[PDB]
RNA sequence: CGCUAUUAUUGGGCCUAAAGCGUCCGUAGCCGGGCCCGUAAGUCCCUGGCGAAAUCCCACGGCUCAACCGUGGGGCUUGCUGG
RNA sequence: UCCUGGCUGUAAAGGAUGCGGGCUAGGUGUCGGGCGAGCUUCGAGCUCGCCCGGUGCCGGAGGGAAGCCGUUAAGCCCGCCGCC
């Protein structure tokens, strides 16, 4: 059944973008998905998400502007530490400065960079570029 | 376990009848009178060992990194392949 | 308002669709009779006439080109082409006018006007590959594919393919101040009109 | 000399080339993002006059085929060509006959014909200059059952790469670059086509301004 | 120079490409481009500057 | 050993080329919807005690240079343990 | 070969395509239920459209060695078993 929702939520986004759409709705909402959109928002992803309130949960409504090329979640949720991001990056980037990898930290959810900045590790979760 | 042995400080290529290597490798020879093509793979090899110490060091972070890589750019200015004002690139 | 009466308009026959529809065309379609016949409205009809008018008007006549396959249309685009100076291919459209230079009648335009792009596809796969607009008259069975102006109006009736081609004249000599007023635009209809 | 000769020494018959030959296009790069289509290697002779010498016409590859018929055999020559500037421009083409001259004519007038323009950079994480001695991301392309995937490297490692792919990267301006890739390489054609789409693919990824200074991007030519 | 972006998706126009490109034929005063994506799929297309919302 | 993505975590295949159990129920195991509170076992950071030497990387010095030997800085020891 | 009570556990037992969930144009048929319009010999009747669920034929983008598949994927993602 449903075991994974960000997932969803991210191959639905690059399916839309691929094929050419200006919104999208995600149904199933979640404080992840909210802190992801957030992050993608602030490097220049995507503009203008929004929340609306259905009885069940949160449903999520995503504009989309032509700057993705693909967009998954990391699955297993590996564990990393502060001096081994290369490898990652390495392994689903393709230069050496192109696209984010978004990681839970105990400080909160952020982008590798600024975990190396602040000299911390943590989880892979999802990767976009 | 086993013991070292001492291994050679020079590497042969891939494959031994390209036209294009042994052209070039033949002109070498010739204008720098070198015996034999030993010779030449020993100097090619202290080059990419040079090489690939620059690609390891490079975007590195430690002062061991900053310390090899300053180690690095002054034994090229000693042996003067370099000038004193040269960066990694 | 309307360019002409609603009377004319319905008594020649543009709000008449077929039984099948699309999704592309449930922008234009307004109603659905107890007959399983989906009809269209004229307000569309008229604004996307006006625009294609002003587009065609910012063309160099001779670089334009007309095409029908059907016989209900063979007249009023060769019409068209004696009233604005385009060219006008009603028959068959040879495959290659627009690909193979070694052909005696080779020709290369700066845009193209279709009657329907299902039969006359042949002419519209070659403009997709020389990389002009297209101008095309659309019914409710129809696709919008590789159509970058749409004129929703019945593609079957002779009537109403005269009046529509009349009209796009009109507009294109208005738009190109060959006349001053509308008015001054006497041709009667009846002479777009395929002869029994 | 060359100009003046091929520029008047033929007469077009497509408004490209009239275009061309008035004077109302003078570089190369003003024709390839509109929708035109090109019937004529003289445009390209005009256009790009490096692409007439020797130096930059390698030849691929050579076939031979046959036609059974109730009396014997019918043979038939294949020709795979490329033609190319070592600037940001490069074609491939075939041709079919019954001699190898015919097939290797027709095969780089249709090369001339088939033109494409490439971005290069460094992208690399062993470089990061911003000279563009490779390509700047990496790219994918296929043909058939051949996956070619294509990935920057850094100055001085010299095309690490199948022969058809170092000849075609050569011509087209690469210097340096590490290659993955699946399926039958034996078939030059195929190998060749991915390639040529793997180049052509630096296109159709999405870019943001502070990228360009970051990795040196070029389109076509340099300085 | 320039690479053209389409109107509708925000993506470069690629150098052999069955695009095309017109004069908005509202005003008259924005350049319109459309991929060879979007005109297959027929996707709609907005003017910047007057919203005629065509197709 | 590599070539070999012909053992495939990275990174392979199962309509017709080798390959979906005849179909279903369910035990262990693996995978599991959204919000709030707590804990801190996993997880991340910092610091203490260990993981012999030789072998591996770098620089300087002594045998003509080198191989070799010496001085110093890193690594290795797949990790354990106190806060 | 049929009937009554048992054993055997095999088939081109084939959509030659394991099961669950989410996404990526549609068109036209037919079975069941429901809603809304109209006709009606007033019938559990006839025609048209829409929603849900099944079951077919076409087909764009896309995929594939190709034959072909194509919202009843042989496409892109999240899982588990069996086999080469
Ligand atoms: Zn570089
Ligand atoms: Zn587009
Ligand atoms: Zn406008």
């Amino acid at each position: 059944t449903l075991l994974d929702p960000l997932a969803n939520a991210l191959s639905h986004i690059t399916n839309s973008e691929r094929v050419g759409k200006k919104e999208v709705y995600i149904k199933p909402a979640s404080k992840l998905i909210g802190e992801v959109l957030r992050v993608m928002l602030e490097n220049g992803y995507i503009g203008e998400f929004e929340l609306i309130d259905d009885g069940r949960a949160g449903i999520y409504r995503v504009q989309l502007i032509g700057k993705i090329n693909k967009a998954g979640a990391i699955k297993p949720r590996f564990p990393v530490k502060a001096r081994d991001y290369e490898k990652w990056e390495k392994r689903f980037l393709p230069a050496f400065e192109f696209g984010i990898l978004i990681v839970s930290t105990s400080q909160g959810v952020m982008t590798h960079k600024e975990a190396l900045e602040k000299g911390i590790g943590g989880r892979l979760i999802a990767y976009v570029y | 376990g086993d013991p070292k042995r001492q291994r050679k400080k020079y590497e042969t290529p891939s494959h031994p009848w390209i036209k294009e290597r042994l052209d070039r490798e033949r002109v070498l020879k010739r204008n720098y009178a070198l015996k034999n093509k030993k010779e030449l793979w020993r100097h090619e090899t202290q080059l990419k060992e040079f090489r690939r110490r620059a690609r390891r060091l490079l975007a590195a972070r430690g002062k061991q990194a900053e310390i090899e890589r300053q180690q690095l750019l002054q034994r090229l200015y000693r042996l003067g392949l370099l000038p004193a004002d040269a960066v990694l690139d | 308002e309307y360019l002409v009466p609603l009377d004319q308009y319905l008594a020649a026959g543009v709000h008449i669709g077929t039984q099948q529809k699309t999704k592309d065309m449930k922008k234009f379609i307004y109603r659905v009779r107890q007959d399983g016949l989906y009809v269209l409205d004229v307000r569309k009809t008229d604004e996307r006439l006006r625009v294609a008018g002003k587009f065609l008007a910012k063309f160099d006549p001779e670089s334009i080109l007309a095409v029908s396959v059907r016989l209900y249309g063979q007249r009023p685009v060769k019409k068209f082409g004696e009233v604005t100076g385009a060219k006008a291919i009603p028959g068959r459209f040879l495959p290659g006018t627009m690909t193979n230079p070694q052909v005696k009648n080779f020709i290369e335009p700066d845009v193209l006007i279709v009657t329907d792009p299902r039969a006359d596809h042949q002419a519209l796969k070659e403009a997709v590959e020389i990389g002009i607009p297209i101008v095309a008259l659309v019914d409710t069975e129809n696709f919008l594919s590789y159509v970058d102006i749409a004129i929703p109006t019945n593609n079957k009736g002779r009537k109403a393919l005269a009046l529509i081609y009349w009209i796009l004249a009109r507009e294109v000599l208005y738009n190109r101040k060959e006349i001053e007023s509308r008015e001054d635009f006497k041709i009667p209809v009846e002479d777009f009109e395929m002869r029994i | 000399e060359i100009a003046q000769r091929v520029l008047e020494e033929w007469e077009p018959k497509t408004k490209l080339g009239r275009l061309v030959k008035e004077g109302q296009i003078t570089d190369i790069h003003e024709i390839f993002r509109k929708g035109y289509q090109i019937k004529e290697p003289e445009i390209v002779d005009v256009l790009l006059p490096e692409v007439n010498l020797r130096e930059n016409q390698e030849v691929l590859d050579i076939a031979l085929t046959v036609r059974m018929t109730d009396s014997g055999r019918r043979i038939r020559f294949r020709v795979l060509a490329a033609v190319g500037n070592r600037d940001g421009y490069v074609g491939l083409g075939i041709g079919h006959g019954r001699e190898v001259g015919i097939a290797i004519r027709k095969a780089i007038n249709y090369a001339k014909m088939n033109i494409i323009e490439i971005k290069r950079g460094c992208g690399s994480w062993e470089c990061r200059c911003r000279r563009p001695h490779s390509i700047p991301f990496a790219v994918e392309g296929k043909e058939g059952s051949v996956r070619v995937k294509l990935m920057p490297g850094p100055r001085g490692l010299g095309l690490v790469i199948g022969d058809v792919g170092k000849k075609i990267l050569t011509l087209a301006g690469v210097q340096d670059v590490w290659s993955q890739t699946l399926g039958e390489t034996r078939t030059t054609v195929n190998f060749a086509k991915a390639v040529f789409n793997a180049l052509y693919n630096t296109n159709r990824v999405a870019i943001k301004p502070e990228d360009i200074e970051r990795y040196g991007i070029v389109v076509g030519r340099a300085m | 120079f320039e690479v053209p972006v389409c109107t509708s998706c925000g993506k470069e126009i690629t150098p052999r490409e069955h695009a095309t490109h017109f004069v908005c034929p509202n005003c008259g005063e924005a350049i319109i481009w459309r991929c060879e994506s979007c005109r297959v799929l027929s996707v709609p297309y907005k003017c910047p500057k007057c919203g005629w919302e065509g197709p």
